[PDB]
RNA sequence: UUGAGCCUUGAUGUGUAGGAUAGGUGGGAGGCUUUGAAGUGUGGACGCCAGUCUGCAUGGAGCCGACCUUGAAAUACCACCCUUUAAUGUUUGAUGUUCUAACGUUGACCCGUAAUCCGGGUUGCGGACAGUGUCUGGUGGGUAGUUUGACUGGGGCGGUC
RNA sequence: GUUUAUUAAAAACACAGCACUGUGCAAACACGAAAGUGGACGUAUACGGUGUGACGCCUGCCCGGUGCCGGAAGGUUAAU
């Protein structure tokens, strides 16, 4: 179900405000993709699904840091 | 149809024109189709062609 | 360069001949081009005259002497009526127009003066310095500027001749300072 | 821009129009002009002068890549269809050789009907 | 990103630097065949460690793959104990591992196979010449005399 | 490297009294070209085929100004350049060209597997396209929620407020 | 043949037939936030939608309006 593995972003809801303020419940779904990574640490395509944020988080703390989390939390990839 | 015609004349010297082509069979052509009235038209071309 | 490299003049004979043709914004609702009176140009220049101006009968023994060489008489105002090869300027003010005397049916001088008490007064110089500069086609500001004699010392213009910015039109970026003339040609900027 | 000075000079004569195409050997065409493109409208275009004046005027416009001899291809009746060759040959042309081109079928479309005038 | 490079990496790389690049160029491409890695601040240190150590010093050490020369002149001159036939022309002769080895067995060590006898190399008596060779640009001459004892 | 911003290196004009195809005003009573010209002769070429131009060239040693008209006078020279075009840029996207490595594969194969799922792997084909997220203009009775006045010799029509 | 089970069996619906129009297949389309599935283990002589309704003889004029289709130069025009 549409959640990012990494900030555990996952759909939001809301309204959309018309012209006339009319509210009509809506979502806000998080930008997911699956996306292969590899891991250098395991000669390994992990692929995980990511919100973009998600890829940055990866790009600046490093796969391993970032799977080193799931795996503390038994988040299994 | 054709002509080469060398070096010496300005000339056109292309009378050959009036040897076939021309308003020869693209008079004919040109337009109302015919189909059998070129017979009749040719029976002239003969009952004046006899003499 | 930051000014001007007042030095761009290094054949004619003297290069005097440079003009202040600056620019303009654009006509995009109502906007004129116009000059004040006789714009002088803080510098000497070396300027003398023949200034024309309408006064009288009496004007002529010291409304000559101030910068000019004559002025309109009299008898001439239509006494010199009669040719389009025989005949700064001017023509008196408070309520005094001068239709008759510079009307119909080709030229520009208007800037002369008016006293009601002097011909020549106490303190009253910047006439013959400078000439003037209206409207023209695509913009406005011509006329003169430095000489062959001086260096950045006719750059006194360069602060008080291009600092003659008033209101542009709307929709515009008036700003461009340029003259020369007999050897190449340019400017810098503003 | 470019260059040729051997070529040919393709014309198109037909009773409404003459028109003159001038190319390289390899027809790719370095200029043209009609009769109808300079002037004349009805009658008028289709007369061998206003033919010549068209012959006339493409000269000065493939003139422009210095052409020197070329061959003349003559299609199609109606004037024009010498009157363009005699202009041609004064413009200031060695004229090399001529070829009539008029296609001719076999005997295949039926051409169109009347002309009940 | 910023990413610092590795190896010499085409229009933009080369070899060790901070260039910064798109991150979809880094991740896709780049880091994971290693050719570049995250300037994660740590690792430009990393490399501040490895801006001082093998260039500066490692550089004056080829200042004596160098200097070994400074003391090929200030001897110039090895005897070679080879005699001469029928008019002082040498009885021996004497070439690298012969100008390496009788150059090494002193106070002037030299590696075998850096001793450039270009052939004379050799076939006479008396005082010849060699390039003496420690460093790809500095060699040095000596002077040799194949001494007929 | 295509369509737009804009800036150095350059063009250019048949309203009458006339040497004659006057852009508007401005510096202006002598610059210059032997750093090798006026136009004869063809080269690119704008084209209302009326005429203009020059890198080059055959050339080889002066032309003119207030002159007398015209609401405006010099192709004597210079420019800020408008009637509208034309030759590099700068980058920037942009239409563009490939690449492969993200990504798609509802081709083939391998293994988990006696499995038309799924996962991994290999390959083929695609490929920064497609697709999806957020934002955004358009469309949208498909759905939804509502509105759609009152007086009135019943109501409606008409009329009226 | 069908239909208002219970006041209407009909001229209404369907029908073979015809015409338009969509659809190159991971089809259009339809049920589904989705995965998945019908269409179809089919592939334009197929599949969907719309109208007309055996057959015979036939089906003219109008594209201004409203829909739809095509257009690219201008104009106007979103976030940015
Ligand atoms: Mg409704
Ligand atoms: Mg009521
Ligand atoms: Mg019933
Ligand atoms: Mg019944
Ligand atoms: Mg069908
Ligand atoms: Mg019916």
């Amino acid at each position: 179900s549409r959640v990012c593995q990494v900030t555990g972003k996952r759909p939001v809801t809301g309204n959309n405000r018309s012209h006339a303020l009319n509210a009509t419940k809506r979502r806000f779904l998080p930008n997911l993709h699956s996306h292969r990574f590899w891991v250098e640490s395991e000669k390994r395509f992990v692929t995980l699904r990511v919100s973009a944020k998600g890829m940055r988080v990866i790009d600046k703390k490093g796969i391993d840091t970032v799977l080193a989390e799931l795996r503390a939390r038994g988040e299994k990839y | 149809i054709k002509v080469r015609e060398n070096e010496p004349f300005d000339v056109a010297l292309r009378r050959f024109k009036r040897s076939c082509e021309k308003a020869g069979v693209l008079a004919e052509v040109r337009r109302r189709e015919f189909y059998e009235k070129p017979t009749t038209e040719r029976k002239r071309a003969k009952a004046s062609a006899v003499k | 360069k930051v000014y001007t490299i007042d030095e761009a003049a290094r054949t004619a004979k003297f290069d005097e001949t440079v003009e202040v043709h600056a620019k303009l914004g654009i006509d995009p609702r109502r906007s004129d081009q116009n000059v004040r009176g006789t714009v002088s140009l803080p510098h000497g220049l070396g300027k003398q005259v023949r200034v024309l101006a309408i006064a009288k009968g009496e004007k002529i023994k010291e409304a000559e002497e101030a910068g000019a060489d004559y002025v309109g008489g009299e008898e001439i105002i239509q006494k010199i009526l009669d040719g389009w090869m025989d005949f700064v300027m001017g023509a008196v003010g408070s309520k005094l127009g001068r239709i008759l005397g510079p009307r119909g049916l080709n030229p520009k001088a208007g800037t002369v003066g008016f006293n009601i008490g002097e011909i020549i007064r106490e303190i009253k110089a910047g006439r013959i310095e400078f000439r003037n500069d209206k409207t023209g086609a695509i913009h406005a500001p011509v006329g003169k500027a430095s000489f062959p004699p001086e260096k950045l010392a006719d750059n006194i213009r360069a602060f008080i001749r291009a600092l003659e910015a008033h209101k542009p039109e709307g929709a515009k970026g008036t700003f461009l300072r340029s003259v020369y003339v007999t050897t190449t040609m340019g400017p810098s900027v503003r | 821009r470019k260059q040729v000075s051997d070529g040919v000079a393709h014309i198109h004569a037909s009773f409404n129009n003459t028109i003159v195409t001038i190319t390289d050997r390899q027809g790719n065409a370095l200029g043209w002009a009609t009769a109808g493109g300079s002037g004349f409208r009805g009658s008028r275009k289709s007369t061998p002068f206003a033919a010549q004046v068209a012959a006339e005027r493409c000269a000065d416009a493939v003139k422009e890549y210095g052409i020197k001899n070329l061959e003349v291809m003559v299609k199609g009746p109606g004037p024009g269809r010498e009157s363009t060759i005699r202009a041609l040959n004064a413009a200031g042309f060695r004229i090399t050789n001529i070829t009539d081109v008029t296609p001719i079928p076999h005997n295949g479309c039926r051409p169109p009907k009347k002309r009940r005038v | 990103m910023q990413v610092i490079l590795l190896d010499k990496v085409a229009n933009l790389g080369s070899l060790g630097d901070q260039v910064n690049v798109k991150a979809g160029y880094a991740r896709n491409f780049l880091v994971p065949q290693g050719k570049a890695v995250p300037a994660t601040k740590k690792n430009i240190e990393f490399f501040e460690a490895r801006r001082a150590e093998l260039e500066a010093k490692l550089a004056e050490v080829l200042a004596a793959a160098n200097a070994r020369a400074e003391k090929i002149n200030a001897l110039e001159t090895v005897t070679i104990a080879s005699k001469a036939g029928d008019e002082g022309k040498l009885f021996g002769s004497i070439g690298t591992r012969d100008i390496a080895d009788a150059v090494t067995a002193a106070g002037v060590e030299v590696a075998k196979s850096e001793v450039r006898l270009p052939n004379g190399v050799l076939r006479t008596t008396g005082e010849h010449e060699v390039s003496f060779q420690v460093h790809s640009e500095v060699f040095a001459k000596v002077i040799v005399n194949v001494v007929a004892e």
